[PDB]
């Protein structure tokens, strides 16, 4: 054929790929964290946004820190060959690092470690797409007017 | 307004 | 022959490292509200860094926080592009 | 009315969070030789961001460490972009 | 006028800007650092580079964390006016978070703290890049064959 | 190669 150039990911596999939503809402009490209201507003706009463009959505509410670990593996440990990409959204209370599940914490590497290219053989080569809405310390910005 |  | 295995990911941060990210009570956090807005218009347009540098404008200029508590009121947050990606992403095709 | 203190900042680190990084003795560090080269053939034609995305593809693809101690022989690199601006930025202009 | 837009940033000023390098090959026998064999190569690649976007490039060779800190606040309060934006080049040995000068580290923070919004009033708005090559820790990537 |  003609000339052919390879700067951008091939996207035209039969699916684009799934796109996880883990929601956590309401904690145990014994953890002392409070309830994230506003929250499911943004589960319900990703839900609506991703299915315009196409991705398998899967919603999850309210998971603990095992729940959240063993959903991670099993999805990595599916066959993802004729998928395009793979989108994940965490939405949750959080420090530098770490997401929480409802009864305690979860370390980010742990979870993006299940997809790296050596034990996710069906993504190597693919994008691999992780969204985090939660707190990363306690410092706060002061802003400077413009 | 509130903070994760 | 060999990539490296931390390659083709990305992170997509609410918030700069070591800050608290904001969510409104009634209309969502002030990311997600922004990057699900920015995906409906220009998703068929625009690369994904393109987007997402607009996501980082929307955030920073369009909102700031409302509290009693002085130590709390009047503050600003910008989100944080992590990229390990090694090609460009466009959500459509030919 | 107000910008964030910490928006439009980009740091373009040469490795992962965590990693080493890796330096040859006559050639230079596999990241700063790789920057220079894309920034030489695509700074009057691309946006930085995708200058900085062919740079992370370079130094994934065509690097690969050769050492006589087996703990650090044919080891692998990706180089780590941090973005918190919030606008395209072009080395050109009008 | 006609219609108009605002999706990037001015680079029409009249300097594009500095281009700070920082280049540390040689450290103090006592923090037991080796010598960066190569690095040479790489600071005048960069000047070169540089000066061809037009950047008024300053390079500095084996500073002192003391030194690294007095130059950077110096920079800071210069006048930036007329220059479109700010780049600064750390060669060096690191851990995360952290550059090495030749007698002991700097925190990163502690360096890119000083151009700050609030604090560099003529660079707010404006582009600020900090390119780094130093280590961030001590792991190492195996690969996965393609 | 060395690392930095």
């Amino acid at each position: 054929s003609g000339i052919s150039l390879d700067n951008s990911y091939k996207m035209d596999y039969p699916e684009m790929g799934l796109c996880i939503i883990i929601n956590n809402k309401n904690f145990h009490k014994s953890t002392g964290m409070t309830s994230r209201s506003g929250t499911d507003v943004d589960a319900a706009n990703l839900r609506e946004t991703f299915r315009n463009l196409k991705y398998e959505v899967r919603n999850k509410n309210d998971l603990t820190r095992e729940e959240i670990v063993e959903l991670m593996r099993d999805v990595s440990k599916e066959d993802h060959s004729k998928r395009s990409s793979f989108v994940c959204v965490l939405l949750s209370h959080g420090e530098e690092g770490i997401i929480f599940g409802t009864n305690g914490p979860v370390d980010l590497k742990k979870i993006t470690n299940f997809f790296r290219g050596d034990r996710c053989r069906s993504l190597t080569g693919k994008p691999k797409l992780f969204i985090i809405q939660a707190c990363r310390g306690t410092e706060l910005d002061c802003g400077i007017e413009t | 307004d509130e903070v994760x | 022959h060999k990539i490296p295995v931390e390659a083709d990911f990305l992170y997509a941060y609410s918030t700069a490292p070591g800050y608290y990210s904001w969510r409104n009570s009634k209309d969502g956090s002030w990311f997600i509200q922004s990057l699900c807005a920015m995906l409906k218009q220009y998703a068929d347009k625009l690369e994904f860094m393109h987007i997402l540098t607009r996501v980082n404008r929307k955030v920073a200029t369009e909102f700031e926080s409302f509290s009693f508590d002085a130590t709390f009121h009047a503050k600003k947050q910008i989100p944080c592009i992590v990229s390990m990606l090694t090609k460009e992403l466009y959500f459509y095709h030919h």
